[PDB]
RNA sequence: AGGAGUGGAGCCUGCGGCUUAAUUUGACUCAACACGGGAAACCUCACCCGGCCCGGACACGGACAGGAUUGACAGAUUGAU
RNA sequence: AGCGUGUGCCUACCCUACGCCGGCAGGCGCGGGUAACCCGUUGAACCCCAUUCGUGAUGGGGAUCGGGGAUUGCAAUUAUUC
């Protein structure tokens, strides 16, 4: 499949700035929910999640509908290296 | 031998006159198949079969043109062509009549079989 | 959902049951489990993450639920968790006959 | 001026109580209240097929909830209706506060 | 006779066109020529009434007992 | 175009059009009051919901 | 795996031996010689040059067709 | 003791049988047969015929920004712009 | 008369009265309702009263069978419904 860069740098920034994010299931849709900036699509972003699956970097749950992920820290370093930039800022999960 | 007419009309004038009186020609049910608002969403079909009835032949029947379609409407500029319409198996090879105006392309096609 | 949700993600250290209390501008739940120690995580990560993901998925106003758990007294008498220990004692490697004596006289000298 | 205070629940006994409660909060805090009236309740009516599969004998389910809804006019400011309000909460009632 | 035009019984006919009632042997006459009409034409609903079925659409596993055997 | 055709039968009617909150079924489903769920799962989890069977 | 009707390929992309080295031709100087025409569309300029055919012209993503 | 009846007349509906490329399929006395909430014009849909795309993530290699790789109007093609 | 139902999550499809147009099925303006408020005092049906019919497959039965006219959707032929 194609990926566009846009989009997935645009899931880096909301993944590394907000740790955990929810996905409905649905395939057929023209867009992707609680992201309202573009037109970001969601089979995109779930064929990047389970490839992080398929890495082990991010952990799975699933109740109904909403796909919830969990990252783990193998997340967190393939995401502070994608970034490039140094350690000293932190995921808002850390931050109390 | 007799000169048809389309309820009173002659052919002649059937290809002389247009939609905006032949709504009022052929009856109800299918008034609405041409005037309920714009024909472009799965038209494009019907286009097409437009443009393969408006192409020129040689003085022969024209060239065989098949459809997918069964629900085609029949029109006096539609009159002396081929189509063939899909039955899953076998495109049945038969002509038209001019009386045919009224009914849809999907008038001609058996079931299964005389058991 | 989010009792059936709890039920997919919380059975790791016994979780009972839910009762969430509406409230305008503060929107506050309690969650009946056992393992205290295991919903926290490393000091509160845990009840925020689940806090940013009830945010994330319901559609609600960010920084206005809190999510509360404690200690379960007189453990034995709720009937959820002592399903999940018996289904801890099984999986692993134990024989079914003797964890289910095992569990019936917990709940015998429990109180019950 | 007129306060109309419509109050929902799903528990008789609960909402009977927090009516007690707040007739007693609004004698203690020495203010004219109107008389306490009940809504009539209406039914939560749903036949399902007890089978998942296409067999058995024809047994249904025959659920039913009553639903309360009551209301009572108050005649005082906004200060004293939003503090009983605040007062006492308990998780299976909602109030709603409509000045009409 | 001050009769309007939808309170007939046959509409737009083949021959004449104007909306006018017919009687006994001249619909004996406008059934013949219809029949053989849709015979002609071979529709579906031509084809159907030269099986000889119920042309509306219904279902023929209970009905039909009396027609053949 | 197969991402374009996709999209060629709207789902605003019809069976296609609508799905289960629960199991993703389209057999048997409950429209009335927005509870938008297959009819053995409403009965599975409607105590949670605070459902009690008093007839 | 292998059915009845023979299958067609798909459309891959062939090896173009040095596509952009013929974009521009140079006689002998550093001046810079257009062969193929820039496409004129508002979305693409002198970036984008139109495609070319034998019998007419077409554009890139902005797929216009100049008629002559 | 009775009452209302059914089975007979016409019609809706389901099953068995025939047939069709396909007529999707389970249940067979109480304890299957207006049953799966199954009143389907397309989706439903699980069946056949017709053509596209992967919804092959990832690991080991080949290949590769000097190209590893995609989207199509002029116009012939089925069924479609 | 009583159980009931009603502006919607992705999700648009609701309940209708008043006022005109045509016999009808329907069309345009027009307000109300999150509901003992609007449909709605649900002027419900069956029954009842004053004519018409008279033992005749008959003023029962509406099966079978053509034409015209309406709303739904992307579209009703194998009759969608009236
Ligand atoms: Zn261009």
């Amino acid at each position: 499949m194609l990926m566009p860069k846009k989009n997935r740098i645009a899931i880096y920034e909301l993944l590394f700035k907000e740790g955990v994010m929810v996905a409905k299931k649905d395939v057929h849709m023209p867009k992707h929910p609680e992201l309202a900036d573009k037109n970001v699509p969601n089979l995109h972003v779930m064929k990047a999640m389970q490839s992080l699956k398929s890495r082990g970097y991010v952990k799975e749950q699933f109740a109904w509908r909403h796909f919830y992920w969990y990252l783990t820290n193998e997340g967190i370093q393939y995401l502070r290296d994608y970034l490039h930039l140094p350690p000293e800022i932190v995921p808002a999960t850390l931050r109390r | 031998f007799r000169k048809f007419t389309y309820r009173g009309v002659d052919l002649d004038q059937l290809l002389d006159m247009s939609y905006e009186q032949l709504m009022q020609l052929y009856s109800a049910r299918q008034r609405r198949r041409l005037s309920r608002g714009l024909r472009r969403k799965q038209h494009s079909l019907l286009k097409r079969l437009r443009k393969a009835k408006k192409e020129a032949p040689p003085m022969e029947k024209p060239e065989v043109v098949k459809t997918h379609l069964r629900d085609m409407i029949i029109l006096p500029e539609m009159v002396g062509s081929m189509v063939g319409v899909y039955n899953g198996k076998t495109f049945n090879q038969v002509e038209i009549k001019p009386e045919m105006i009224g009914h849809y392309l999907g008038e001609f096609s058996i079931t299964y079989k005389p058991v | 959902e989010l009792n059936e949700f709890l039920t997919r993600e919380l059975a790791e250290d016994g979780y009972s049951g839910v009762e969430v209390r509406v409230t305008p501008t503060r929107t506050e739940i309690i969650i009946l489990a056992t393992r205290t120690q295991n919903v926290l995580g490393e000091k509160g990560r845990r009840i925020r993450e689940l806090t940013a993901v009830v945010q994330k998925r319901f559609g609600f106003p960010e920084g206005s639920v809190e999510l509360y758990a404690e200690k379960v007294a007189t453990r034995g008498l709720c009937a959820i968790a002592q399903a999940e220990s018996l289904r801890y004692k099984l999986l692993g490697g134990l024989a079914v006959r003797r964890a289910c004596y095992g569990v019936l006289r917990f709940i015998m000298e429990s109180g019950a | 001026h007129r306060i109309r205070i419509t109050l929902t629940s799903r528990n008789v006994k609960s909402l009977e109580k927090v009516c007690a409660d707040l007739i007693r909060g609004a004698k203690e805090k020495n203010l004219k209240v109107k008389g306490p009236v009940r809504m009539p309740t209406k039914t939560l009516r749903i036949t399902t097929r007890k089978t998942p599969c296409g067999e058995g004998s024809k047994t249904w389910d025959r659920f039913q909830m009553r639903i309360h809804k009551r209301l009572i006019d108050l005649h005082s400011p906004s200060e004293i209706v939003k503090q009983i309000t605040s007062i006492s909460i308990e998780p299976g009632v909602e109030v709603e506060v409509t000045i009409a | 006779y001050k009769i309007p035009d939808w309170f007939l019984n046959r509409q737009k006919d083949v021959k004449d066109g104007k909306y006018s009632q017919v009687l006994a042997n001249g619909l004996d006459n406008k059934l013949r020529e219809d029949l053989e009409r849709l015979k002609k034409i071979r529709a579906h609903r031509g084809l159907r009434h030269f099986w000889g079925l119920r042309v509306r659409g219904q279902h023929t596993k209970t009905t039909g007992r009396r027609g053949r055997t | 175009g197969h991402q374009q055709l996709y999209w060629s039968h709207p789902r605003k009617f019809g069976q296609g059009s609508r799905s289960c909150r629960v199991c993703s079924n389209r057999h048997g489903l409950i429209r009335k009051y927005g509870l938008n769920m297959c009819r053995q799962c409403f009965r599975q989890y409607a105590k949670d919901i605070g459902f009690i069977k008093l007839d | 795996k292998s059915y009845t009707t023979p299958k067609k390929n798909k459309h891959k992309r062939k090896k173009v031996k040095l596509a952009v080295l013929k974009y521009y031709k140079v006689d002998e100087n550093g001046k810079i010689s257009r062969l193929r025409r820039e496409c004129p569309s508002d979305e693409c300029g002198a970036g984008v040059f139109m495609a070319s055919h034998f019998d007419r012209h077409y554009c890139g993503k902005c797929c216009l067709t100049y008629c002559f």
